[PDB]
């Protein structure tokens, strides 16, 4: 009766709001496992260039 | 995707027809004739929608 | 140990609660200890010795058949007696929940009582008085109620029972609900009846003595 | 409140059963409140008043020494009389999880029989005959059985107490499994003996009363 | 089923641990059934029968009213008799927990009994003494002990009820404690009191038969 059909993949998000300065990089990405890196996702609320 | 919930809850309170007085509330308070209907739709508990 | 103490009970239902019976007990037909488990409990799968049985066991044991004779020089019947109480009331009923002139439900010593918010003792009694109508409408631990004479915060009541019943002092919604006790329970059961009046003199004694045989009518 | 309401029993054994005791009680002994705590309980840790010691109690205090004389117009022996019952049973042995033929136990008022399946009632009753008799031979509730006369599928059934044994009728593995009642159970305990008339006119009867002395033998 | 069995209790408290009524039962006040639910239970909210009201009721159903007259031709006061016992007590206190001359608590069939390690069953008694002082300071189920006269190790024991009392012997700490009956509780309930001998010839026997006509003190 029913199409469930495919797959669905996952995306979160996590804001880092910028303080110190300094700050040119960010441990771990999502603290658990890994960054999936063929799609980048950085914002400035400019969104970072790829 | 939805990460849900992680565990959360409920437990329901009834007390009978007028011995409450009062309707149900939330997952807090149900009220009905506990001879009269068996079982429990559940909206009776806390819903949120995961 | 209280784990597989605490396992204890299961089903409640004092058919299946146990009793640690007596140990040589032969007073139930001569035969078994008070408390033995019953084809009762059996049928009801319970295999051990129960609080049920230990409770009709001496109850037929302190039940004499109709038309035994007891006999006394005092002369009062073995008929039990009910306690007979007032259930003092006062106050103004009072939800802060609802608002003023709201139906609630109000358990007096545990009856049910339809009242609105703002009713007084008297109104609150008024209510009162449906709800012993079913106390003894359901015959549930109330022989009878009976209005105070000189004051409709108070309700004479009487028990089904013959035995004691006190109750605690309470007030809710600005309703106090007390217990006044009238008339002591006394012990006895059945119906019985005096025969009359046996003047004895005993053995050696000098002076005759007066018996007073009770018949038992039921 | 249900919580610490619930929190309640732990350890069942009805020893272990808390009891509210009796306000003002000296029945016992002219000093403690029935029920009141027992060094067999204390012994166990139970320090409350319990369910154990109020039924031993009541129980002391309603079985009159050896010797006793009982009195009655009536002229019944106060012994107590015990139930007996028939078991009607019915339809043949059906198990339909086994093969014909199929050894099944089958609890009967709560006896288990062991029979196969494609037993009638009787060779079912042929089986409850051998239950009946550990339920004699283990004196669990039951004193004695007889084979109905003129139904095999009938059995009467005698129990060990003096109490009212009343079970539902039910049908297991098309097997009807009913309880008749035969004879009722009559109030009493121990061995008593009558020993004689005594007729007594009454202070200002003109009519003697007859009462009938009954000692107690057991 | 044992889970909607289990379900079951809820708030111990015999009035409120539910009792199977018995049907048909009219001995209370010739009304309702024994262990009905009450007027106590119902403030309670308790409105099932219970096991509290079936004890009060036979209670009230097994205690005749003051005055009343027993009468046997044995002469036996109807008033029940306190059991009483030794408990012999052996052994050095010991804990190894601790260092000797540790006080510690020992509880002798339930009565803690403060000692410190490396006394003798004597010097053990000595405490022991002191905690079945306050056994009848509290008044639980000790009417009264005394020193063995003979053994220190031993100790006179006096119940407060008229019950039988078997206890399990142990040994805690080096102290094993035992209970040794000395005397059997013997039923009845109240002060009673013979008024006399009555000798009475029945109807139509040769042999006058005497009878002892025991009054309700209390």
């Amino acid at each position: 009766d029913k199409i469930t059909s495919s797959d669905i993949s996952n995306v979160a998000r996590k804001e880092f709001l910028v303080e110190v300065q300094g700050q040119t990089d960010f441990l771990d990405v999502f603290r658990g496992t890994s960054y999936n890196v063929n799609n980048i996702r950085v914002k400035h609320r400019g969104n970072e260039l790829y | 995707s939805q990460w849900r919930s992680s565990y959360t809850r409920r437990q329901i309170r009834l007390l009978d027809s007028k011995l409450t007085s009062k309707t149900s509330l939330e997952g807090s308070i149900y009220v009905t004739d506990l001879s009269t209907m068996k079982s429990i739709p559940f909206s009776a508990f806390g819903l949120i929608p995961g | 140990s209280l784990l597989n103490n605490k396992a204890g009970v299961i089903s409640r239902l004092a058919d299946f609660l146990g009793f640690r019976p007596k140990t040589g007990d032969i007073d139930v037909m001569n035969r078994q200890s008070v408390g033995s488990v019953t084809i009762s409990q059996l049928a009801k799968g319970f295999y051990e010795p129960n609080i049920e049985s230990a409770i009709n066991d001496v109850h037929n044991f302190s039940i004499k058949d109709v038309g035994t004779i007891i006999t006394n020089k005092t002369g009062v019947s073995p008929e039990g007696v009910s306690q007979t109480d007032y259930w003092a009331f006062s106050g103004t009923v009072t939800d802060d929940s609802l608002p003023p002139g709201s139906p609630i439900t109000v358990l007096v010593f545990g009856l049910p009582v339809s009242a609105t918010t703002g009713m007084t003792a008297i109104e609150f009694v008024a209510k009162v008085r449906v709800a012993l109508q079913e106390a003894i409408a359901s015959f549930t631990a109330i022989n009878s109620y009976k209005d105070h004479p000189t004051d409709g915060s108070k309700l004479e009541v009487t028990y089904l029972d013959n035995q004691k019943h006190v109750l605690s002092t309470y007030s809710t919604y600005g309703i106090t609900i007390s217990q006044e006790i009238i008339s002591e329970s006394k012990p006895g059961y059945g119906t019985w009846n005096l025969l009359g009046a046996q003047t004895v003199t005993l053995d050696n004694q000098q002076t005759p003595t007066v018996f007073y045989h009770f018949e038992r009518t039921a």
